[PDB]
DNA sequence: AAGCTCAAGTACTTAAGCCTGGTCATTACTAGTACTGCC
DNA sequence: GGCAGTACTAGTAAAGTACTTGAGCTT
RNA sequence: CAUAAAGACCAGGC
C-alpha cells in the first residue's frame, strides 16, 4: 500500500476495486448469462450470489433471460468477455461508485476479512480483489553465477567465465575505497592479491585452507611483479626498501 | 616479515644492473614446441634463469636423486625447482645505448630545460634522423641550430661539414657529462635578482626547478639513458597454444626477439671501432626496436597485419592507451564471488545475510576440504577434489558447521559512501536471491524490482574478524557525511508503530498517560458514561499498563494501550527508559543518535532489533491499505473550481471589450488559478485531522513513511502548473486530476516534467564512479597521524552569517570541530583549552549572534602536519559519535560523501544554463514585534535634511529581542533614511524605515566645500530641465549624446576642505570625488559649504537583473573544477571607495580612485548585472559585484587565504542543502589543501622565486626559522588555487597521478629527482599490493597477547638466568 | 554485401529481436531510434528531441521508451499513426460535418493541421449525428479554446491514438503517473509465454488484433471441412470438388511447435478447432504464445490482498502463498542454447 | 633594437558503477609455386 | 617432353582546462 | 584436475 502514495499509481486501486467487482458490473454480463455453460454444478450456488446486490436496468439479469439468448442482447459484447475499459475515455467514479455499492460481496470496496495469523476480527476493511498480475522474463542475469575455481588468462592472471566455468564479478575501485574508506587493512589486501591477482598467494592460500590452518601472510602480489617489471625494463627503475 | 618504512625509485644503472641479474642473454632464443627444457644461452636458460624439470639434466646424464647437489662434470648445472626462474633475471649488453621517450616526448624536457637545447624543436631533428657527431669546443656562441657548427666561436655558411648532437642516443649522456653545464648551471641566482633585463630571468628560472633535483639527495643526470636492457621474466610470457591452430600470446614476444637481432649488429659487422661519424644504419634500426618497447602512438605507432591498432606497450597497459584504462579500474575478477537476486530479510538481523544454499556449495568450498577429513565424508584431499566439486546431496550437514561464526561481505555495485560493502553473517535460505536487511536498504540506493548485488568470501583469520568488529553494518550505524545515521526505520515498520500512538476523533483528542499519577484516574474515569469518553477518545481508567489491554480485549477501551505497551515492548530488552519515549514521525532518526550517544553500541543493535519486530509485524495488525475512497474529496474543490473557471469569461470579456490591455489581463489568468490551489490546499489537511484521523492515505504521507507535500495534491486536488521543457510555464492551467476523467491533453502535458526526471537518470545510470574518482584522485594521503601538535598558525575566522545563498540567509557553520581558544559569548556556558564542540554548541554559537563575528576555530586547511591531518582541526566523524581515532583515510571518505548526493541532482549540462526568477522592491518597512534595530556594516549621518540617512547597502536590517533570536530579514538599499538608529528600542507596528523606489541619491559622507571638476559647457555638462523639479539645472550629458573626444573626460563634485587639499574618508586613503552620472540632478551651487549626507546628485530609474543562481551538480563540477562561471562578477581588484560613473540605459560604469589613478580604473557594468553596489562607504577587496558567482582565481589573488576556503566549502552546501542532504564542513576541507597544495613564494629563502613547489614543506621552513630560534626570515607567498584535475596531475607520487592518461610528465618527475615515496596514502598501496597503512599497518598497531600460563611460563628463564 | 552485412550486425540501429511476448514482438517492428549512424546526433547529447513537441498529439505516444540506460531515446510509434508514402505521418481523422459526424477518416499531415481545428474524442456523442452541448473544449495546434459545432470542421478517431499499443492495454492510464506509466508500459515488454494462460479481468480492445495482425495466429488462405486435428498440423480438406468425405485441396499448415527464440523463450501454437468445423477466412485455428483463443493473454488473475504482511515487502516485492509453486500456473519453457563452431586441428 | 606583457589561437582533455546476455569475426589482397593442359 | 597459364595457399596492405605563441606597446 | 582468447559493438536491469 506504500507503492502508492510515492509511485503515483492509483490505476491499480482502480484495477483492484474493479476486478474485485468483476462479479457485478459487466462480467456480471457475460459470466452468467451466456452460461457455467461447460460446468452444469456451477448454475445453483452462482445463480443466487449476484442478483442480491446488483439491479441496475443496463445490466442484464439471469431470472428473465435464457442460456440461448446471451450465449441477442449481449452478442454485442461477447468480445468483451469480462468489463471493456478504454484508454482516457473509460471508467468514471460516479459510474464506479454507482456500479460498487451494487457489486457483491461488500459495499464500497472494502470488505473485513481475517488474518491467516491471528485470525480476529480485521479492523478497517481493506481494498482487495483479483489484480491482473504478470510475471517477468527469466533472462541468464537470473542464473546463479558460482565460481571458486576456473581458469586464468595469459597476459595477466585475471579469472575467466564463460560456457563450462561462471562468469567471476570484479573488483571495481568503488569497491578499493569502500575497504579502503574502513579500517580493514587485510580484506582489501587479500582481495587484489590472493583472490585475483598472485599464483603465489592463491596456491599457498588454498594448501594452507585445506589443513585446517590460516595462510600463509602474502608477500609479493603479481601486479607489483608485472608492473615492477614493466618499470625496470624502461629508463627508471623501482626497487623496494626495508625499514 | 617486519613492517617496510618506503619505497625509493631511481634511475637503472649497470652496476645496480648486473647485481640482481646473472649471464649474458646474446640470442633470440625460446622454448620450442616439443620439448619445455631450454635450447641456447639467450632469453630461456637454465644456467642464466634454471632448470625446467624437478631434478633432471639438459643432456641427460645424471637424473637419479642420487646425485642432487653436486653438479655434472662435463656440463655443470644445478637444479632447482622451475620456481627461481620466475625470480631471477638477465640483462641484455646493448652495444650503443638508447634514449627513454618519457624523458624526451613529454613538454618539460628533462635535456632541454636544464641542459639548455630546444625543449621539442632539437629532439624532433636530431634523435630519429641523420644528424651526426653539442658538447664542447670553440665554434658558435649560438647554440640551437646544431650542423654545423656549433659551440663556442667560429664560423656559420657555405659548405662547412657533414659536434656531438648526436643522433639517438649513445651519446646524450656525454652531453650530460661535460654541453658545458658548468656556464650553464652559482651564476642562476644573481642572473634572476640582479641583471634588469627579465628575459634572462623568465627564461632561467624555468631550469631551476628540474636543476636543483640533481644537485639535491637524488641522483646525477647521466642515467637518464638506457643503456643496458632487462630482460622480461621467462614464466611471465608463455607460448602456449589456445586451441588447434591459433595461439593467444603477449605484444612483447614480437619485441624483445628484435632488440637482441639489432645488437650484435653493431658489434660485429661493423667490427669498429670506428669513429661515430660513419656508422647510421643500425641504431636508426635498434633506436626503433626498442621505441616499440617505450611508446607506440606519440610519433609512429607498431601495427600489425590487418590490425590498425597499436601493439600493447608496457604503458600502454598503464595509461590504457587503447580504452583499457577503462577496462583496469573496471575491476580485476574475484575468483571467490558470486552474483544473484536481492529480497528482503525482516526476521533478518543486522547481524546476518541470507543467502541462497547451491552459491554456498560452490563458494565456500576450500573451507570444506579442511572439514571433510575430521568426519565420514571423504577420506583423503585427492579424492574429496571430485565430489564437492559438484552437486551433492550430502555435504549440506557439514558445510553449516564451518558458516558457524564466519561472515561474508556483501556488495552492492554503487558503492558510493563507506557502506556500500558490507558485513554479515550468511543463513542458508532456499530459492535464488539473497535477503538483504530493511535498514540496510537507506544505505544502499535501490529497490527490489530487478536489482542484483555481488558477494564474497574473507579467506584467513586475520581479514576475518575484522568483517565482524569493523566492518559489519551495525556495528558503523552513523554516516561518514555527517553525525546523522544513513540505516534508518523507513516506511513499513513506522506505519504500525505511527497508528500505535494515536487517537480516534469523535469529540475530544488529548494525550494521557495514567501509569503512574493519580489524578487522571479520577479525572478520565466518570467519563465513559458521558459524552468526553467513550469505548477511540480520552478516557484510560487503570492504575498500569498490564491490565489496560485486559480491559481494551474485552471491548471497554481502545487507546493509550499501544502507547502502554508501546513503553514496555522496546525498554524491556534494554535498559534506560528515560530516553525511550521520543519515537515519533521526525524522530525516528533521532533516537539512534541520542540512544547511541547516551547509551552503547550494543544496545543500539537489539534496541534496532526491537523496534524492527514490533514496527514491521503490528503494519498488518492495523492493515493501511489504500483504497479509492480513502481519498477523500474536500467540499471546498467544485466551489474554487467555479470561481476560477467563472473569471477567465469575465477577464476575456474585458480582453474583447477592448477596454483594458492584453498586460493586466494576462497577469489576471494566471493569478486567479494560482492562488487557487493555496485556498483548497490550505482544504483536505485541516479535514482529516479533526473529523477522519484513521485514514490510511494520510497516515501514510502525514508519517515519514514516504510521503511529499507535492505528490498528494497531483491525486487529491488539482496538479497546478506544469512547465515547457525549456523551463517557460505554460499559460493555460490544468484542472483534472488522477482521481476524476484525466483527458489526453494534460497527460501529454504531464510528460513534458515526466520526461527530465528519467531522462536525468538515463545516461545517470550507465555509470556511477567519477564523480568519486576525480575527487579522491586529489586527497588521498589523507591520514589520521597525531602527537599533540596544538597549532595556532594560520587561524581561521569564521562568520557568524554565511555568504549568502539569495539575499539574506541566517544560517551558522561548526558541526562537532575543536575550538581554538578560550571564547565567553554565553552567559552560562564557557568553551575551554581546545575541546572537541556537540551539536548543541552550534545552537550557543547560533543564539548569541549579536555579539560574535568570529568563532575561533581550528580548521583542516592550516596544520603543522606535512602528509596527514592531526586529530584536533579534523573533528569526530570517523565511522560513529566519538572522537577520531588513529589511522583513517579522511580524504577518501570526504570525497565519497559528496559523490554520494550528487546523483539526486538536476543534470542539464556540465557547464551553466539558466532559471527565472524576478527581483522587487518596496520601502516600507514595518517592524512586528518589539525589541531594538540591530545594524551592522553602516555609517549613520543626519544631512542638512534632517533625515537619519545611511552610507550603505547590504545592511542586515533584523529584528532583534533581548534574547538576540532572528526574527524578521529586511534589506535596505542605498540612499535610505531610518526614523531610529542603532540600539533604540521599538514599538509593534511602526515604521523604522523609508526611502523612494524611484531614486537613489548620490550622497556624501565628508564636509567641507564642493568643486567643479571636468565640466565643461558643450562637451560633459548642458542646460537642461527636469520633469519632476521643474528647477532648471546643470545636467551631465550622457556617454551616447556627448560629443567627440569627451569620451574620456568623466565629471566629478571634487570635494576639499578649506585649504583646497583633498579630504580623505574616514577608515580607508580613499579621496573624495563623487562622478556625475549622464542625466542628473544637480542643485548646488559652486564653492558652497556642504556637509556630511547631503544630496550631490539623483538617479531617476533602476533597473538590472532576472538572470540569476545556478544550483545543481553542474555547479559541483563548476566549483571542485575551478572553471569560468556562466555569470562573472567583475571582483574590485583594490579595496576602497565605491561610486558609480554612469546611469543610461545603454552602460553603466563604475571607477575607484586609490591614491593617484582614478580615471583608468573603469568597469563596464551591463544591463543584465543586478548592481549590488552602494556610492558610499569602502568596500573590501574581492567582495562581489553583481548577481552572480566568482571566479576562485582571482579572489585568492585579492582577498586573502581565508576566503577560498571560506567559500568553496560554504557554496557547494548551497546545492547540497535545497534537496535535503546536509554535508559537514569537515568532509570538504581536506580537498582544498589540495588545491592549494602548490603555490609561488616571493621572498627567496632556500630556493628562487619562481618553483612551483608544495607548501607543507615551506610551512616548517617558515616555522623553525620564526619560531624556535636563529635569525627569523620573512619567507611569505602568494597561493595558488588550482582545479582537482591539475592538483592530482601533480602529486608528490608518482602511482598517485598515473590514474590519468598523462603518466609521461609524472614518472619523470618523480624519477629526476630521487624521490623517496613514503607511502602514506591508501590509494598508492592497492596498485602496488602492500599492506595497507590505516588499519593494522600503522606503527602504532604492534602488540602480542598474554594469559596467566605465558605469564607465569616467561618468568621461569628469567630466574634461570640468574647465575649462581 | 560488405556494406549491407556491416549494418545487419554491427549497427548502432539495428539490435535484437525482443521475442519474450508477441506484443513485445509488435512493439519491435513499429520503433522509433534517435540514434542511428554517424552523421547524426550521438548518445551524449539529445535533450531537445528527447522532450516531446505539442505537435506531436495523437502522431507519437511520448511515454514509450524502455526503462534503463536510455530515456527518451526510443519512443516507439503509436496506434493509428503510419507514415503514408513520404516519410510524412498522417494520422486519421473523423471527418465531421455541421452537426452530424460523417464516419469516413482521412489522413491530415502534421503541417494541416495548423490550418483547421480538430474536436476531442472526450466529447459526447450520440450514435453518428447529433451534438450534446454546443460548448466543447477543443484544441486548434497546442492552444486551447471553447469553439462551437459550426466551427468544427475535423475530430479524434478515439482516444486510442494518442497512445501505443503497449499503453492502449494499459487500462487505467489517466490514473497513472507517466512516470510509472513508462515501466507499466515496460512491464508488457518483458513478459513471458505461462503455462496456464488467462486473459486480463479488465479488457480494452487491442489484445484480439496483435494476435491476427501479426504472425500469432495461424489464419486459413480459404475455407473448408476440417477432417482431422493434430498438435503438429492442421489438415484442411478444402472442397475445391464435388463434396465427398473423399480428400481433396489439402493445404497443410505446419504450426511451428518448439524452438528457441532471442530471449530464451519458447513459441507455442496449440490448435482450437475440433473435428467437423467449417472455418472461414479469417478464422483463427491456432493459438500463440499466450494468446487463449485470439486474445491477448500476458499474465493471470490471483487473488490479491493490500497489507503489509511483515516487513518483507519493503520497496517492491511480491509476496505469495506455497499454492502457486504446488501448481504450474508460473512454470514456463527456457531453452538455452549450446552452440559451438567446428574448426581444425594440427594434426 | 631589446623586450615585456597580453590576448587570441591552439591542442588536448576526460565522459558519474558493476553485471551478464548474444554475437561475430579474427584478412582479403598479392606472390610464388605446383599442377595440368597444350603444342 | 617442355613451357605457359592459372588456381591454391602462405605472408601480407559539448565545453572547459592549460599551454603556446604572435603581436602590440613601451625604455 | 585442465580447457573454454583478447577485443569491438549492441541489447538489457537499476
Ligand atoms: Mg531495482
Ligand atoms: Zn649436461
Ligand atoms: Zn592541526
Amino acid at each position: 500500500p506504500l507503492g502508492v502514495p510515492s509511485r503515483m499509481n492509483i490505476g491499480q486501486i482502480l484495477e483492484t476495486h474493479l476486478g474485485m467487482a468483476a462479479k457485478g458490473i459487466g462480467d456480471k454480463i457475460n459470466a452468467m448469462l451466456k452460461q457455467q455453460q461447460e460446468v452444469a454444478k456451477l448454475r445453483e450456488f452462482i445463480q443466487r450470489a449476484y442478483d442480491l446486490g446488483a439491479d441496475v436496468r443496463q445490466k442484464v439479469d439471469l431470472s428473465t433471460f435464457s442460456d440461448e439468448e446471451v450465449m441477442r442482447l449481449a452478442e454485442n459484447l461477447r468480445k468483451g468477455m469480462p468489463i471493456a475499459t478504454p484508454v482516457f475515455d473509460g471508467a468514471k467514479e460516479a459510474e464506479i461508485k454507482e456500479l460498487l455499492k451494487l457489486g457483491d460481496l461488500p459495499t464500497s470496496g472494502q470488505i473485513r476479512l481475517y488474518d491467516g495469523r491471528t485470525g480476529e476480527q480485521f479492523e478497517r476493511p481493506v481494498t482487495v480483489g483479483y489484480m491482473y498480475m504478470l510475471k517477468l522474463n527469466h533472462l541468464v542475469d537470473d542464473k546463479m553465477h558460482a565460481r571458486s575455481t576456473g581458469s586464468y588468462s595469459l597476459v595477466t592472471q585475471q579469472p575467466l567465465g564463460g560456457k563450462a566455468q561462471f562468469g567471476g564479478q570484479r573488483f571495481g575501485e568503488m569497491e578499493v575505497w569502500a575497504l579502503e574508506a574502513y579500517g580493514a587493512a587485510y580484506t582489501l589486501q587479500e582481495m587484489l592479491t590472493v583472490k585475483s591477482d598472485d599464483v603465489n598467494g592463491r596456491t599457498k592460500m588454498y594448501k594452507n585452507i585445506v589443513d585446517g590452518n590460516h595462510q600463509m601472510e602474502p608477500g609479493m602480489p603479481e601486479s607489483f611483479n608485472v608492473l615492477l617489471k614493466e618499470i625496470r625494463s624502461l629508463g627508471i627503475n623501482i626497487e623496494l626498501e626495508d625499514e | 616479515t617486519e613492517e617496510f618504512d618506503a619505497i625509493k625509485i631511481a634511475l637503472a644503472s649497470p652496476d645496480m644492473i648486473r647485481s640482481w641479474s646473472f649471464g649474458e642473454v646474446k640470442k633470440p632464443e625460446t622454448i620450442n614446441y616439443r620439448t619445455f627444457k631450454p635450447e641456447r644461452d639467450g632469453l630461456f636458460c637454465a644456467r642464466i634463469f634454471g632448470p625446467v624439470k624437478d631434478y633432471e639434466c639438459l643432456c641427460g646424464k645424471y637424473k637419479r636423486l642420487k646425485h642432487r647437489g653436486v653438479i655434472c662434470e662435463k656440463c655443470g648445472v644445478e637444479v632447482t625447482q622451475t620456481k627461481v626462474r620466475r625470480e631471477r633475471m638477465g640483462h641484455i649488453e646493448l652495444a650503443s645505448p638508447t634514449a627513454h621517450i618519457w624523458f624526451l616526448k613529454s613538454l618539460p624536457s628533462r635535456i632541454g630545460l636544464l641542459l639548455d637545447m630546444p625543449l621539442r624543436d632539437i629532439e624532433r631533428v636530431l634523435y630519429f634522423e641523420s644528424y651526426v657527431v653539442i658538447e664542447g669546443g670553440m665554434t658558435n656562441l649560438e647554440r640551437q641550430q646544431i650542423l654545423t657548427e656549433e659551440q663556442y666561436l667560429d664560423a656559420l655558411e657555405e659548405f662547412g661539414d657533414e659536434f656531438d648532437a648526436k643522433m639517438g642516443a649513445e651519446a646524450i649522456q656525454a652531453l650530460l657529462k661535460s654541453m658545458d653545464l658548468e656556464q650553464e648551471c652559482e651564476q642562476l641566482r644573481e642572473e634572476l635578482n640582479e641583471t634588469n633585463s627579465e628575459t634572462k630571468r623568465k627564461k632561467l628560472t624555468k631550469r631551476i626547478k628540474l636543476l636543483e633535483a640533481f644537485v639535491q639527495s637524488g641522483n646525477k643526470p647521466e642515467w637518464m639513458i638506457l643503456t643496458v636492457l632487462p630482460v622480461l621474466p621467462p614464466d611471465l610470457r608463455p607460448l602456449v597454444p589456445l586451441d588447434g591452430g591459433r595461439f593467444a600470446t603477449s605484444d612483447l614476444n614480437d619485441l624483445y626477439r628484435r632488440v637482441i637481432n639489432r645488437n650484435n649488429r653493431l658489434k660485429r659487422l661493423l667490427d669498429l671501432a670506428a669513429p661515430d661519424i660513419i656508422v647510421r644504419n643500425e641504431k636508426r634500426m635498434l633506436q626503433e626496436a626498442v621505441d616499440a618497447l617505450l611508446d607506440n602512438g606519440r610519433r609512429g605507432r607498431a601495427i600489425t597485419g590487418s590490425n590498425k591498432r597499436p601493439l600493447k606497450s608496457l604503458a600502454d597497459m598503464i595509461k590504457g592507451k587503447q580504452g583499457r584504462f577503462r577496462q583496469n579500474l573496471l575491476g580485476k575478477r574475484v575468483d571467490y564471488s558470486g552474483r544473484s537476486v536481492i529480497t528482503v530479510g525482516p526476521y533478518l538481523r543486522l547481524h546476518q545475510c541470507g543467502l541462497p544454499k547451491k552459491m554456498a556449495l560452490e563458494l565456500f568450498k576450500p573451507f570444506i576440504y579442511g572439514k571433510l577429513e575430521l568426519r565420514g565424508l571423504a577420506t583423503t584431499i585427492k579424492a574429496a577434489k571430485k565430489m564437492v566439486e559438484r552437486e551433492e546431496a550430502v555435504v549440506w550437514d557439514i558445510l553449516d558447521e564451518v558458516i558457524r561464526e564466519h561472515p561474508v561481505l556483501l556488495n552492492r555495485a554503487p558503492t558510493l559512501h563507506r557502506l556500500g560493502i558490507q558485513a554479515f553473517e550468511p543463513v542458508l535460505i532456499e530459492g535464488k536471491a539473497i535477503q538483504l536487511h530493511p535498514l540496510v536498504c537507506a544505505a544502499y540506493n535501490a529497490d527490489f524490482d530487478g536489482d542484483q548485488m555481488a558477494v564474497h568470501v574473507p579467506l584467513t583469520l586475520e581479514a576475518q574478524l575484522e568483517a565482524r568488529a569493523l566492518m559489519m553494518s551495525t556495528n558503523n550505524i552513523l554516516s561518514p557525511a555527517n553525525g546523522e545515521p544513513i540505516i534508518v526505520p523507513s516506511q513499513d515498520v513506522v506505519l504500525g508503530l505511527y497508528y500505535m500512538t494515536r487517537d480516534c476523533v469523535n469529540a475530544k483528542g488529548e494525550g494521557m498517560v495514567l501509569t503512574g499519577p493519580k489524578e487522571a484516574e479520577r479525572l478520565y474515569r466518570s467519563g465513559l458514561a458521558s459524552l468526553h469518553a467513550r469505548v477511540k477518545v480520552r478516557i484510560t481508567e487503570y492504575e498500569k499498563d498490564a491490565n489496560g489491554e485486559l480491559v481494551a480485549k474485552t471491548s471497554l477501551k481502545d487507546t493509550t494501550v499501544g502507547r502502554a505497551i508501546l513503553w514496555m515492548i522496546v525498554p524491556k530488552g534494554l535498559p534506560y527508559s528515560i530516553v525511550n519515549q521520543a519515537l515519533g514521525k521526525k524522530a525516528i532518526s533521532k533516537m539512534l543518535n541520542t540512544c547511541y550517544r547516551i547509551l552503547g553500541l550494543k544496545p543500539t543493535v537489539i534496541f534496532a532489533d526491537q523496534i524492527m519486530y514490533t514496527g514491521f509485524a503490528y503494519a498488518a495488525r492495523s492493515g493501511a491499505s489504500v483504497g479509492i475512497d480513502d481519498m477523500v474529496i474536500p467540499e471546498k474543490k467544485h466551489e474554487i473550481i467555479s470561481e476560477a473557471e467563472a473569471e477567465v469569461a469575465e477577464i476575456q470579456e474585458q480582453f474583447q471589450s477592448g477596454l483594458v490591455t492584453a498586460g493586466e489581463r494576462y497577469n489576471k489568468v494566471i493569478d486567479i488559478w494560482a492562488a487557487a490551489n493555496d485556498r483548497v490546499s490550505k482544504a483536505m489537511m485541516d479535514n482529516l485531522q479533526t473529523e477522519v484521523s484513521f485514514n490510511s492515505i494520510y497516515m501514510m504521507a502525514d508519517s515519514g513513511a514516504r510521503g511529499s507535500a507535492a505528490q498528494i495534491r497531483q491525486l487529491a486536488g488539482m496538479r497546478g502548473l506544469m512547465a515547457k521543457p525549456d523551463g517557460s510555464i505554460i499559460e493555460t492551467p490544468i484542472t483534472a486530476n488522477f482521481r476524476e476523467g484525466l483527458n489526453v491533453l494534460q497527460y501529454f502535458i504531464s510528460t513534458h516534467g515526466a520526461r527530465k526526471g528519467l531522462a536525468d537518470t538515463a545516461l545517470k545510470t550507465a555509470n556511477s564512479g567519477y564523480l568519486t574518482r576525480r575527487l579522491v584522485d586529489v586527497a588521498q594521503d589523507l591520514v589520521v597521524t597525531e602527537d599533540d601538535c596544538g597549532t595556532h598558525e594560520g587561524i581561521m575566522m569564521t562568520p557568524v552569517i554565511e555568504g549568502g545563498d539569495v539575499k539574506e540567509p541566517l544560517r551558522d557553520r561548526v558541526l562537532g570541530r575543536v575550538t581554538a581558544e578560550d571564547v565567553l559569548k554565553p552567559g552560562t556556558a564557557d568553551i575551554l583549552v581546545p575541546r572537541n564542540t556537540l551539536l548543541h554548541e552550534q545552537w550557543c554559537d547560533l543564539l548569541e549572534e549579536n555579539s560574535v563575528d568570529a568563532v575561533k576555530v581550528r580548521s583542516v586547511v592550516s596544520c603543522d602536519t606535512d602528509f596527514g591531518v592531526c586529530a584536533h582541526c579534523y573533528g569526530r566523524d570517523l565511522a560513529r559519535g566519538h572522537i577520531i581515532n588513529k589511522g583513517e583515510a579522511i580524504g577518501v571518505i570526504a570525497a565519497q560523501s559528496i559523490g554520494e548526493p550528487g546523483t539526486q541532482l538536476t543534470m542539464r549540462t556540465f557547464h551553466i544554463g539558466g532559471a527565472a526568477s524576478r527581483a522587487a522592491a518596496e520601502s516600507s518597512i514595518q517592524v512586528k514585534n518589539k525589541g531594538s534595530i540591530k545594524l551592522s556594516n553602516v555609517k549613520s549621518v543626519v544631512n542638512s535634511s534632517g533625515k537619519l540617512v545611511i552610507t550603505s547597502r547590504n545592511t542586515e536590517l533584523k529584528l532583534i529581542d533581548e534574547f538576540g533570536r532572528t526574527k524578521e530579514s529586511y534589506k535596505v538599499p542605498y540612499g535610505a533614511v531610518l526614523a531610529k538608529g542603532d540600539g533604540e528600542q521599538v514599538a509593534g507596528g511602526e515604521t523604522v524605515a523609508n526611502w523612494d523606489p524611484h531614486t537613489m541619491p548620490v550622497i556624501t559622507e565628508v564636509s567641507g566645500f564642493v568643486r567643479f571638476t571636468d565640466m565643461i559647457d558643450g562637451q560633459t555638462i548642458t542646460r537642461q530641465t527636469d520633469e519632476l523639479t521643474g528647477l532648471s539645472s546643470l545636467v551631465v550629458l550622457d556617454s551616447a549624446e556627448r560629443t567627440a573626444g569627451g569620451k574620456d573626460l568623466r565629471p566629478a563634485l571634487k570635494i576639499v576642505d578649506a585649504q583646497g587639499n583633498d579630504v580623505l574618508i574616514p577608515g580607508t586613503d580613499m579621496p573624495a570625488q563623487y562622478f556625475l552620472p549622464g542625466k542628473a540632478i544637480v542643485q548646488l551651487e559652486d564653492g558652497v559649504q556642504i556637509s556630511s549626507g547631503d544630496t550631490l546628485a539623483r538617479i531617476p530609474q533602476e533597473s538590472g537583473g532576472t538572470k540569476d543562481i545556478t544550483g545543481g551538480l553542474p555547479r559541483v563540477a563548476d566549483l571542485f573544477e575551478a572553471r569560468r562561471p556562466k555569470e562573472p562578477a567583475i571582483l574590485a581588484e583594490i579595496s576602497g571607495i565605491v561610486s558609480f560613473g554612469k546611469e543610461t540605459k545603454g552602460k553603466r560604469r563604475l571607477v575607484i580612485t586609490p591614491v593617484d589613478g582614478s580615471d583608468p580604473y573603469e568597469e563596464m557594468i551591463p544591463k543584465w548585472r543586478q548592481l549590488n553596489v552602494f556610492e558610499g562607504e569602502r568596500v573590501e577587496r574581492g567582495d562581489v559585484i553583481s548577481d552572480g558567482p566568482e571566479a576562485p582565481h582571482d579572489i585568492l589573488r585579492l582577498r586573502g587565504v581565508h576566503a577560498v576556503t571560506r567559500y568553496i566549502v560554504n557554496e557547494v552546501q548551497d546545492v547540497y542543502r535545497l534537496q535535503g542532504v546536509k554535508i559537514n564542513d569537515k568532509h570538504i576541507e581536506v580537498i582544498v589543501r589540495q588545491m592549494l597544495r602548490k603555490a609561488t613564494i616571493v621572498n627567496a629563502g632556500s630556493s628562487d622565486f619562481l618553483e612551483g613547489e608544495q607548501v607543507e614543506y615551506s610551512r616548517v621552513k617558515i616555522a623553525n626559522r620564526e619560531l624556535e630560534a636563529n635569525g627569523k626570515v620573512g619567507a611569505t607567498y602568494s597561493r595558488d588555487l588550482l582545479g582537482i584535475t591539475k592538483a592530482s596531475l601533480a602529486t608528490e607520487s608518482f602511482i598517485s597521478a598515473a590514474s590519468f592518461q598523462e603518466t609521461t610528465r609524472v614518472l619523470t618527475e618523480a624519477a629526476v629527482a630521487g624521490k623517496r615515496d613514503e607511502l602514506r596514502g591508501l590509494k598508492e598501496n592497492v596498485i602496488v599490493g602492500r599492506l595497507i597503512p590505516a588499519g593494522t599497518g600503522y606503527a602504532y598497531h604492534q602488540d602480542r597477547m598474554r594469559r596467566r600460563a605465558a605469564g607465569e611460563a616467561p618468568a621461569a628463564p628469567q630466574v634461570t638466568a640468574e647465575d649462581a | 554485401s560488405a556494406a549491407v552485412k556491416e549494418f545487419f550486425g554491427s549497427s548502432q540501429l539495428s539490435q535484437f529481436m525482443v521475442q519474450n511476448n508477441p506484443l513485445s514482438e509488435i512493439t519491435h517492428k513499429r520503433r522509433i531510434s534517435a540514434l542511428g549512424p554517424g552523421g547524426l546526433t550521438r548518445e551524449r547529447a539529445g535533450f531537445e528531441v528527447r522532450d516531446v513537441h505539442p505537435t506531436h498529439y495523437g502522431r507519437v505516444c511520448p511515454i514509450e521508451t524502455p526503462e534503463g540506460p536510455n530515456i527518451g531515446l526510443i519512443n516507439s510509434l503509436s496506434v493509428y499513426a503510419q507514415t503514408n508514402e513520404y516519410g510524412f505521418l498522417e494520422t486519421p481523422y473523423r471527418k465531421v460535418t455541421d452537426g452530424v459526424v460523417t464516419d469516413e477518416i482521412h489522413y491530415l499531415s502534421a503541417i494541416e493541421e495548423g490550418n483547421y481545428v480538430i474536436a476531442q474524442a472526450n466529447s459526447n456523442l450520440d450514435e453518428e449525428g447529433h451534438f450534446v452541448e454546443d460548448l466543447v473544449t477543443c484544441r486548434s495546434k497546442g492552444e486551447s479554446s471553447l469553439f462551437s459545432r459550426d466551427q468544427v470542421d475535423y475530430m479524434d478517431v478515439s482516444t486510442q491514438q494518442v497512445v501505443s499499443v503497449g499503453a492502449s492495454l494499459i487500462p487505467f492510464l489517466e490514473h497513472d503517473d507517466a512516470n510509472r506509466a513508462l515501466m507499466g508500459a515496460n512491464m508488457q515488454r518483458q513478459a513471458v509465454p505461462t503455462l496456464r494462460a488467462d486473459k486480463p479481468l479488465v479488457g480494452t480492445g487491442m489484445e484480439r488484433a496483435v494476435a491476427v495482425d501479426s504472425g500469432v495466429t495461424a489464419v486459413a488462405k480459404r475455407g473448408g471441412v476440417v477432417q482431422y486435428v493434430d498438435a503438429s498440423r492442421i489438415v484442411i480438406k478444402v472442397n475445391e470438388d464435388e463434396m465427398y468425405p473423399g480428400e481433396a485441396g489439402i493445404d497443410i499448415y505446419n504450426l511451428t511447435k518448439y524452438t528457441r527464440s532471442n530471449q530464451n523463450t519458447c513459441i507455442n501454437q496449440m490448435p482450437c478447432v475440433s473435428l467437423g468445423e467449417p472455418v472461414e477466412r479469417g478464422d483463427v485455428l491456432a493459438d500463440g504464445p499466450s494468446t487463449d483463443l485470439g486474445e491477448l493473454a500476458l499474465g493471470q488473475n490471483m487473488r490479491v490482498a493490500f497489507m503489509p504482511w511483515n516487513g518483507y515487502n519493503f520497496e517492491d516485492s511480491i509476496l505469495v502463498s506455497e499454492r502457486v509453486v504446488q501448481e504450474d500456473r508460473f512454470t514456463t519453457i527456457h531453452i538455452q542454447e549450446l552452440a559451438c563452431v567446428s574448426r581444425d586441428t594440427k594434426l
